[PDB]
């Protein structure tokens, strides 16, 4: 779904803890498994909201059908789920937003002014 | 909305 030629960080259990856990940075990702048609749905918007937020919050994906120890810790039962990586890195909230690059991307806003607002105090 | 996982 996803490759080097777009702005969606692909995230394994070989870079998950470093990449986004250890990170100052808002992240959204995203959870999926490929032969999922919600999941193929989102991919074009997944890959716009990446684009439009380079460099401003960090967007990733989970191949959690290929790596379900992951989708299993996040208690991830279905794709594609979406997961917010605010301040504390130990409580990600789940999106329910809509999936259009735009829902994404007011939802990405919203939690990043709520990082930035907590930095302050 | 979601396919179930495995
Ligand atoms: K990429
Ligand atoms: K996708």
């Amino acid at each position: 779904l996803y490759s080097s030629s777009d702005d969606v960080i692909e995230l394994t259990p070989s870079n998950f803890n470093r990449e986004v856990i250890q990170s100052d940075s808002l992240w959204l990702v995203e959870f999926y498994a490929p032969w999922c048609g919600h999941a193929q749905r989102l991919t074009p918007e997944w890959k716009k909201a990446a684009t439009a937020l380079k460099d401003v919050v960090k967007v990733g994906a989970v191949d959690a059908d290929k790596h379900h120890s992951l989708g299993g810790q996040y208690g991830v039962q279905g794709f594609p789920t979406i997961k917010i990586f605010g301040s504390n890195k130990n409580r990600p909230e789940d999106y329910q937003g809509g999936r259009t690059g735009e829902a994404i991307v007011d939802a990405a806003l919203s939690a990043l002014r709520q990082l930035v607002k907590d930095r302050l105090g | 909305e979601v396919c179930p996982a495995g």
